[PDB]
């Protein structure tokens, strides 16, 4: 009998079974997406959007739904804070039961494609056999993919009928759903901007139209046909695996190094923002600025707003987690609650001091405090017995401004060593590790998640690639070689390899 | 059998084998020999001296930051 | 044959000492152009700029501990081409800079993707099973997953590894004393697909030479051969009983055999290499979270993990200054990790 | 170009896909195949017999060329009536319905 | 001068090689 | 425990750097080698004696 | 199958070599013939398949076939002229070549 | 019988590729052993 | 002109010579000058 | 306007196609010359 | 056994007709090469633009460009 291996071989020459499996497939992957976003919708915490965003709590798909424009829920709360007006029928709840509906729709076509598979449709004129003609089969289907993706990036992104896409800030404070209008120029390969976006789905649309209909009207070359095997099926599913692999491979690098397409106020920082201070920077610019303006340190670090502060942390950090650490970071770090306020640490003669920042690569980092100019002045000690930077020695004191703790003091040596063992994360935050039992390790965001789970299936789909096309091309031989196989295996025997019309040297 | 090339234990046997490659080889040692020690291996592929590992200017390990002034800065670390 | 492909296809694929075929464009210019830089890297150029090392003959160093480094973490992952914007055509700043090892890497893809393909051609030609090719696929996915995915999912080349010996085992010792990659599962099936693999070939090379027929009168067995004979030339029904008598199961299908042996090597190097794509993303699976609050509330409960773990902190704090010199680290002596008079 | 040339086509032969067979081959050529174009069918959706042939030809470039005349008479006097360019009268006509 | 010096040396050995061979080379060519 | 041993050993007696350790590293990485190639190699040469719906090892 | 003769294995002096090349011995045939530790023959000799598949391994696989090589080669065609020609050329190498690593070197 | 064989051919130009840069580095390596510091 | 072979045999003597002399001047190259530690 | 890394991307790109034509203008001289009589 | 009419099935049966008919000879492998060749050209010109291996005066590739 059959191997457990091959079950699925029986309806590689059946084209209604074949659709009847296709259906199955569709109706489970429909059936997931609106019973994952129900399971979303019911543990989702709207109340804060700021210190306690989505992809604070694990969220999966409800990004990938607000991205293209879905903000409103029939629970009367909005993505964004406010309140809904008027949802309509297109929430997110409105979405998952649509896409309930169509898997069970698909499940009921699955059944009767299954049942009724004889149709003549599927038979070949010539010789009454069952056959596709998979040349103008793709050519249908380009065409009305070059339609699809053409409609998508002329009514839905540019707003002329849609919503339009996710557009914020490069900090990621203020972004809303807007329509975008089209970008022509060198400025359109900016992975940066959604310009690129429409200007891309509307050319590309444009193209695969042309191209489907090319597809249809020119019939395949002899060479190529004999060559690539035309006549079978595996070969196109050999080159359907090798291009679903590249666009994993490329949406696996997008998400990782972020893009336009992928905006951090609904997927998180990336790791790059920390390693290099992308917020430290404007930070500390804006807080320069309002130092020019004539006012005080305190006013100064009382206007950075607590979303900016909290983009500056370790903890939000994608490349800080585990493996088989489940679960949101709320689950490891705790649901932050206010910013503490900027810690500065002064030395007993009034020098500023500075910790340094602990790389994305440790797990655990020394305690030492820098000056301005880069030189050690103290540290926390793993050898007391002889310390010449001990900060009893030096005797460094610590100072808030802005946040909780603005305007307090401490000098308490064990408190300065606590918050210069806090301040190596960034930010220092106020956390709720009690309504979670959170653990106190560190975990990843949706955008590590998505990178990791994607990388191991392009993987995984490379190898499909490498072995369909071999079955497709060695399938004479699927069974075995030839009885007697000498001759043309001998070493010199003919000009050419395997040809026997040239029997020579 | 034989793909149709000479056989190598009948080349390796020959006196116009040993004749031809009784210059060719020695002299490949010699041009190897000649291009290390007259200097050309330094300047060519730009490794220190063992006087030029330590310039007056630094005393430390080299550090390149830049990475679209790299050539620049590659240039001012190499001066000697 | 009169077409330009046909005349084109005749002499490639033609029967050779070395075969050619029409994948040896893609395979012999790269693999030729790899194996030279690797081996020009070795022997002449330096490390002193990028890494602050010495990794070639001309500095003083054997076979062992030279080495092609690679770039600088400011060059990010630049590809690092001669004409780039670093390098702006000047090969001996090129080389300085260490854009041999993008050089010797990008080439070094092509040839193994060019290796593949040249033994599909080779296997379609004598109209065999491309299981040869298939068996491929755990190498090539082990080099793509580690000089690849890893260095992109990282700051940037600068933690790739180097092409050589010593700093081959600069970037295991890395890796155990970061990611605790010994207490990773995917690398513990790749280390037992290893060893069974190992296990496979000895005990079949042994059990074969062991259950010979009688072809011949001289103690030499190995002139009682003939490749074209048709019986076989061990008794299969003799090793099955020996070894069903001394380990319990034995083998009793030639073809499963030898697709188990094939299976077990291939199997092993995939887990293995999925393992690191997922360290790519510091995804590691470091820490036992219940083992360590145990330990963090019980000063008495110690176990061989906490061991290793106080070991990984010890090599991360005491590599860390010269490993990584743009991070600058200035760490006092009395901040890094020590034990009692050692 | 010759688009209009006689096509002249080849017919390959169905590829074995068995499954209960020891040896399954691909598909050779049957033989040599040349249609008869410019015949039409009740199909509805192909009711040409070939896409390359010149009566087919001929009815789409009488389509175009009608469709091209009405259009640039009624981009002129369009543009000449209302004032606004023809590109930028779809846009405004889209916003609000008029004529 | 340095790269002229093992250019010049190398010249002989084409020329000893070029005397040794050209008669059978020929003879193939042909 | 046993990676506990491992390292240890590395701290105090450089077993990376000993030949003889390269040598059964390159045993093991040879007998994987040749253990696949084997294998494949003689996956590769089986003379037909079944069908397509069913395993060789059945032949 | 397999025809001994044409397998370019008959260009060779010893006569022993030439045996042990083809994979054939006439001694170990005989039924009284016995090897170095005492072991009595059963007459198959060095293969026991060698009328039914022609020879053995050795004599189906040479490499070395003394029969296939350039009947040129054997001879230097440029004689004793060519071959103090190549002594005066070496000498005068030999000696340019120390004499530039000399020079080149720091004495 | 006469056996007559091509002198150049691919395999001569595959031995010799690795042959020749293989020398000319053994020549370079033999003279780095003999600088001193 | 000159008729007569080279044996075999003698060719790998001297080859093997030649190199067991290079992998001897390395090794003593290893114990004095670069990278000799003194 | 272009800038230099712009021109130098342009002429990689030809290089490299002039090594590809190189190679196959190679190949096919070779194949013409030495060809297989049937 | 001819199969299963239906008004579907005759109304799509044209588009499953022509299951062997193939172009004689080579066909049109030379135009796919080139357009092969230019879809190549573009892919290496977007690689680099994101790489940043090639500089552009109006392209910021960074964060920032979302100003
Ligand atoms: C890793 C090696 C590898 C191997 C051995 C194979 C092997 C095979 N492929 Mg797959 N493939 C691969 C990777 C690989 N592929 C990749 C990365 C892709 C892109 C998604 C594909 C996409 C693909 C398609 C679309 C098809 C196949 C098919 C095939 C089969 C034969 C045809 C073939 O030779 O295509 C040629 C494959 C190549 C990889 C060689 C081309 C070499 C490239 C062009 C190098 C040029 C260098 C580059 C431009 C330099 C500058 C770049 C720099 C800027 C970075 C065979 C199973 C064909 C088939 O018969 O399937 C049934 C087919 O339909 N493959
Ligand atoms: C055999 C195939 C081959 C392949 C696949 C590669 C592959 C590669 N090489 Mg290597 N190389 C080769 C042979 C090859 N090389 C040879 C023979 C040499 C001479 C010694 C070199 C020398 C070399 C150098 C010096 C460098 C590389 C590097 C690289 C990369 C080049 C990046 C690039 O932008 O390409 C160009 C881009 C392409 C997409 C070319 C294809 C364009 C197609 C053909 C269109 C043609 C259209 C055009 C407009 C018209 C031209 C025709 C007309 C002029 C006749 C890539 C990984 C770089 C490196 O590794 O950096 C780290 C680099 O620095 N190579
Ligand atoms: C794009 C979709 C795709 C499709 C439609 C096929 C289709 C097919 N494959 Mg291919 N294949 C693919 C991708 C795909 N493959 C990939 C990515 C790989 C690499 C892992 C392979 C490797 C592969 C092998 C090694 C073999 C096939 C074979 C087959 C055939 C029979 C499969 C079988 O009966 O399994 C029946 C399967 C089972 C009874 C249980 C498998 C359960 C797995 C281990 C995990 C459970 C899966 C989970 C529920 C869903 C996955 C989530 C999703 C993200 C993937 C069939 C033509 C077989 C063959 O060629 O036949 C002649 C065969 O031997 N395939
Ligand atoms: C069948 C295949 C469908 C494939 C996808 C089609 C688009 C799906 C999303 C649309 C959607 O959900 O709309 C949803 C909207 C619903 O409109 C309103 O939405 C509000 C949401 O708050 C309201 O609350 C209500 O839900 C509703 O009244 O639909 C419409 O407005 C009607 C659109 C009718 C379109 C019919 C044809 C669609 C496909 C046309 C071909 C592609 C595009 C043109 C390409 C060629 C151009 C030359
Ligand atoms: C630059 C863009 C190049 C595009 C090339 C497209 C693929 C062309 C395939 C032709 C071979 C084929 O199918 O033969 C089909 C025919 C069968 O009929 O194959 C044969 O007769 C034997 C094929 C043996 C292997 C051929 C490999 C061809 C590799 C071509 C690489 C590119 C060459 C560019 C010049
Ligand atoms: C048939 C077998 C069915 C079961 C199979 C075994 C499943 C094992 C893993 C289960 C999850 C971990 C344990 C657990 O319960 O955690 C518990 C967690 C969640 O459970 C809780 O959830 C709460 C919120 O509702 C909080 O977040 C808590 O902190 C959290 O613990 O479960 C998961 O996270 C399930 C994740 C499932 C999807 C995995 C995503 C990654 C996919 C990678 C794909 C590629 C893999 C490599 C290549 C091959
Ligand atoms: C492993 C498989 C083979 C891999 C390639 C091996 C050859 C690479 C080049 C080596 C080379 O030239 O070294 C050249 C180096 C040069 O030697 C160095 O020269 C320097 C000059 O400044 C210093 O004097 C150093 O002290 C001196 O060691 O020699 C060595 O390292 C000595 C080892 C000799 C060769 C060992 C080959 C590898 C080990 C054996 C493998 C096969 C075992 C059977
Ligand atoms: C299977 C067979 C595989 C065969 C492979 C044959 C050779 C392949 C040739 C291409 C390899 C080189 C790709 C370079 C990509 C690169 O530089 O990325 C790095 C750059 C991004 O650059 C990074 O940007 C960051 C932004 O914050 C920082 O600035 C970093 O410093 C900067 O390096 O990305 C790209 O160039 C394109 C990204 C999108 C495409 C992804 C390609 C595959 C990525 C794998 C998964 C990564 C996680
Ligand atoms: C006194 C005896 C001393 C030694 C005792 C040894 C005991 C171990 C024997 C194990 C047999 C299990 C085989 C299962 C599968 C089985 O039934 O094997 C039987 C199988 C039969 O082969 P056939 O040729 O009959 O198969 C025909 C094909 O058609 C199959 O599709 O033979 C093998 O594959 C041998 C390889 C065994 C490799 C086993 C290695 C050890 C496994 C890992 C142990 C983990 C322990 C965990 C403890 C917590
Ligand atoms: C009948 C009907 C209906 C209904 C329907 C329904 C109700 C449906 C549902 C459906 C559903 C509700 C579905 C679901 C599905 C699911 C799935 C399909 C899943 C899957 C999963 C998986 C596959 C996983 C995996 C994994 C694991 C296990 C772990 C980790 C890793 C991974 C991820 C791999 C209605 C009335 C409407 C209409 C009419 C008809
Ligand atoms: C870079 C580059 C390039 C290329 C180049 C080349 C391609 C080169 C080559 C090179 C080569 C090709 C080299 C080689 C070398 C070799 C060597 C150096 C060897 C050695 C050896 C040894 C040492 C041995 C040893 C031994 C003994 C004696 C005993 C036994 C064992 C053994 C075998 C190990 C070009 C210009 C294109 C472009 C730019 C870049
Ligand atoms: C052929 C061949 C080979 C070889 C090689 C070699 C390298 C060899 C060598 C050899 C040799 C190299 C030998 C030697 C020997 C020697 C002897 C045997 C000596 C002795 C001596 C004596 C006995 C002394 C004595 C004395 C005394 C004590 C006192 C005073 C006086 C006198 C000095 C007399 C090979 C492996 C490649 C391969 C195969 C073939
Ligand atoms: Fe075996």
């Amino acid at each position: 009998g059959l191997p457990w291996y091959r079950v699925h071989t029986v309806v590689l020459n059946d084209p209604g079974r074949l659709i009847a499996v296709h259906l199955m497939h569709t109706s489970l992957v429909s059936g997931w997406a609106g019973s994952m976003a129900f399971y979303e919708l019911a543990v989702f915490d709207p109340s804060d959007p700021v210190l306690n965003p989505m992809w604070r709590q694990g969220m999966f798909v409800l990004p990938f739904m607000t991205r293209l424009g879905i903000t409103q829920s029939w629970g009367g709360w909005t993505i964004s804070g406010e309140t809904a007006s008027n949802p309509g029928i297109w929430s997110y709840e409105g979405v998952a039961a649509a896409h309930i509906i169509l898997s069970g729709l698909l499940f009921a076509a699955s059944i009767w494609h299954w049942v009724y598979w004889d149709l003549e449709l599927f038979r070949d004129p010539r010789t009454s056999n069952p056959a596709l003609d998979l040349p103008k089969i793709f050519g249908i289907h380009l065409f009305l993919s070059g339609l699809l993706c053409f409609g998508f990036g002329a009514f839905h992104v540019t707003g002329l009928f849609g919503p339009g896409i996710w557009v914020s800030d490069p900090y990621g404070i203020t972004g809303t759903v807007q329509a975008v209008a089209p970008s022509w120029d060198a400025t359109g390969f900016d992975p940066y901007n959604p310009g690129g976006i429409s200007a891309h789905h509307i050319a590309a649309g444009i193209l695969g139209v042309l191209a489907g209909l090319f597809h249809l009207c020119v019939r395949p070359p002899q060479r190529l046909y004999n060559g690539l095997r035309m006549g079978n099926i595996e070969t196109v599913l050999s080159s359907s695996i090798a291009a679903v692999f590249w666009a994993a491979f490329v949406v696996s690098g997008t998400m990782w190094y972020g893009s336009a397409a992928t905006p951090i106020e609904l997927f998180g920082p990336t790791r790059y923002q920390w390693d290099l201070g992308f917020f430290q920077q404007e930070i500390e610019r804006r807080v320069q600025t309002s130092l020019a303006e004539g006012k005080s340190a305190s006013q100064a670090w009382a206007e950075i707003p607590e979303k900016l502060a909290f983009y500056d942390y370790i903890g939000n950090n994608p490349a800080k987690g585990g493996l088989f650490r489940a679960g949101a970071m709320n689950s490891g770090d705790g649901i932050a609650v206010g910013w503490l306020g900027h810690a500065v640490f002064k030395d007993k003669q009034g020098n500023e001091l500075f910790v340094r920042r602990m790389p994305t690569f440790f797990e655990t980092f020394p305690v030492v405090l820098l000056d301005k100019d880069g030189v050690v002045r103290a540290d926390v000690p793993f050898r007391r017995s002889e310390s010449k930077y001990s900060i009893e020695q030096v005797g460094v004191s610590v100072t808030f401004y802005g946040g909780e703790l603005d305007g307090v003091t401490f000098s308490d040596p064990a408190t300065v060593k606590k918050y210069a063992r806090r301040a190596q994360l960034g930010e220092i935050f106020e956390f709720d590790r009690a309504t979670l039992q959170s653990d106190g390790v560190f975990r990843t965001s949706p955008r590590g998640w998505f990178t990791f789970a994607h990388l191991c299936f392009a993987l995984l789909f490379f190898f499909g690639h490498i072995w369909h096309g071999a079955r497709t091309i060695f399938r004479d031989v699927f069974a075995g070689i030839d009885a007697d196989l000498d001759e043309q295996v001998e070493f010199g025997a003919f000009l050419k390899l395997g040809d026997t019309s040239t029997r020579r040297q | 059998g034989a793909t149709g090339e000479r056989p190598f234990s009948d080349i390796l046997t020959s006196i116009r084998y040993w004749v031809i490659h009784s210059i060719t080889i020695p002299s490949l040692f010699i041009a190897g020999w000649l291009f290390v020690s007259t200097g050309l291996a330094y300047d060519v592929f730009g490794s220190p001296r063992p006087n030029e590992y330590f310039t007056e200017d630094r005393q430390e390990t080299p550090l390149i930051t830049d990475r679209f002034n790299a050539l620049e800065q590659v240039k001012k670390l190499s001066e000697v | 044959k009169r077409g330009w492909f046909d005349v084109v296809d005749d002499w490639l694929r033609r029967d050779r000492f070395v075969f050619v075929g029409w994948s040896g464009l893609l395979l012999f210019p790269t693999a030729y152009l790899a194996l030279g830089g690797w081996f020009t890297g070795t022997t002449f150029v330096t490390s002193w700029y990028t890494h602050g090392l010495a990794s070639s003959y001309l500095e003083g160093c054997n076979f062992l501990t030279a080495a092609v480094s690679t770039p600088a973490n400011s060059m990010g992952h630049s590809l690092l081409f001669l004409w780039g914007p670093e390098a702006q055509g000047d090969f001996t700043r090129w080389c300085q800079l260490g854009g041999l090892w993008t050089f010797v890497a990008l080439h070094g893809s092509f040839s193994l993707i060019g290796f593949m393909l040249r033994q599909f051609e080779i296997a379609r030609s004598v109209k065999i099973r491309p299981y040869n090719a298939i068996a491929f696929s755990a190498p090539i996915s082990v080099f793509v997953s580690v000089f690849l995915i890893y260095p992109l999912g990282q700051s940037g080349w600068f933690f790739a590894p180097s092409f050589g010996v010593a700093a081959i085992f600069r970037f295991i010792l890395f890796f155990q004393g970061f990611h605790n990659w010994t207490l990773n599962p995917f690398h513990m099936m790749g280390v037992a697909g290893v060893l069974g693999a190992a296990l496979l070939c000895a005990i079949h090379g042994a059990t074969v030479e062991n259950t010979l027929f009688e072809d011949g009168d001289g103690a030499n067995t190995f002139r009682a051969f003939n490749p074209t004979q048709a019986e076989e030339t061990y008794s299969m029904v003799t090793a099955n009983r020996f070894w069903s008598q001394i380990f319990g199961v034995a083998f009793s299908n030639k073809r499963w055999l030898h697709f188990f042996m094939l299976f077990v090597p291939v199997t092993g190097l995939w887990m293995s290499a999925i393992g690191v794509v997922g360290l790519a993303l510091n995804l590691r699976a470091y820490d036992f979270v219940s083992q360590e609050i145990r330990a963090a509330e019980d000063p008495e409960f110690e176990t061989f993990y906490t061991k290793n773990i106080l070991l990984n902190e010890g090599i991360r704090a005491w590599m860390a200054a010269q490993d990584q010199p743009h991070e600058k680290l200035v760490f006092p002596e009395e901040v890094l990790p020590r034990g009692n008079a050692l | 170009l010759g688009l209009s040339r006689p096509a002249e086509y080849l017919q390959i032969d169905l590829d074995e896909l068995d499954q209960n067979a020891a040896v399954n081959k691909a598909g050779g050529v049957v033989g040599a195949f040349t249609p008869v174009a410019d015949q039409v069918s009740t199909d509805s959706l192909a009711p040409y017999s070939e896409v390359f042939g010149l009566q087919r030809f001929r009815e789409c470039e009488l389509i175009h060329g009608r469709w091209a005349m009405l259009a640039c008479l009624g981009a002129l006097v369009q543009e000449g009536v209302t004032g606004d360019s023809w590109v930028a009268a779809q846009t405004l006509v889209y916003n609000q319905p008029q004529y | 001068n340095r790269f002229g010096t093992i250019a010049l040396l190398a010249v002989p050995v084409i020329g000893w090689v070029l005397f040794n061979i050209l008669g059978p080379l020929q003879n193939q060519l042909n | 425990g046993t990676f506990n041993f491992m390292i240890v050993f590395q701290a105090e007696h450089n077993i990376l750097m000993h030949p003889f350790h390269m040598l059964g590293v390159a045993g093991v990485f040879g007998g994987s080698l040749f253990s696949a190639m084997h294998g494949s190699l003689v996956t590769s040469s089986l003379i037909r004696e079944t069908t397509e719906n069913e395993s060789a090892n059945e032949g | 199958k397999i025809d001994i003769s044409k397998q370019g294995l008959n260009s060779i002096q010893n006569e022993t070599v030439k045996l042990n090349l083809m994979g054939k011995s006439k001694t170990m045939e005989s039924k009284d013939w016995v090897d170095p530790q005492g072991r009595k023959g059963k007459g198959y000799g060095v293969y026991r398949f060698a009328n039914k598949y022609g020879a053995n391994v050795d004599g189906y696989s040479p490499i070395y076939t003394p029969d296939t090589w350039s009947e040129s080669g054997d001879s230097y065609k440029l004689g004793t002229k060519g071959l103090i020609a190549w002594a005066g050329l070496i000498v005068v190498l030999l000696g340019v070549g120390i004499n530039l690593v000399i020079s080149t070197s720091a004495l | 019988k006469s056996y007559t064989y091509p002198i150049f051919t691919v395999r001569w130009l595959a031995v010799h590729a690795l042959a020749v840069p293989t020398v000319f580095f053994l020549g370079a390596i033999t003279a780095m052993q003999f600088i001193q510091r | 002109g000159t008729t007569g072979r080279i044996p075999l045999w003698l060719v790998g003597t001297v080859a093997g010579v030649a190199v067991i002399a290079l992998v001897g001047i390395f090794f003593y190259g290893s114990y004095v000058g670069l990278g000799s530690s003194l | 306007a272009a800038t230099p890394s712009l021109n130098n991307l342009i002429g990689s790109v030809v290089a490299g196609g002039l090594v590809l034509a190189a190679i196959a203008g190679a190949i096919t001289a070779v194949s013409n010359f030495d060809s297989i009589r049937r | 056994d001819t199969g299963i009419s239906t008004p579907l099935g005759t109304l799509l049966k044209p588009l499953n007709s022509e299951y062997g008919k193939v172009a004689p000879g080579w066909g049109t492998t030379v135009l796919m090469g080139i357009f092969m060749a230019l879809f190549a050209v573009f892919l290496v010109i977007i690689l680099e633009i994101y790489n940043s291996s090639v500089l552009l005066d109006d392209v910021t590739m960074s964060w920032e460009s979302l100003a």
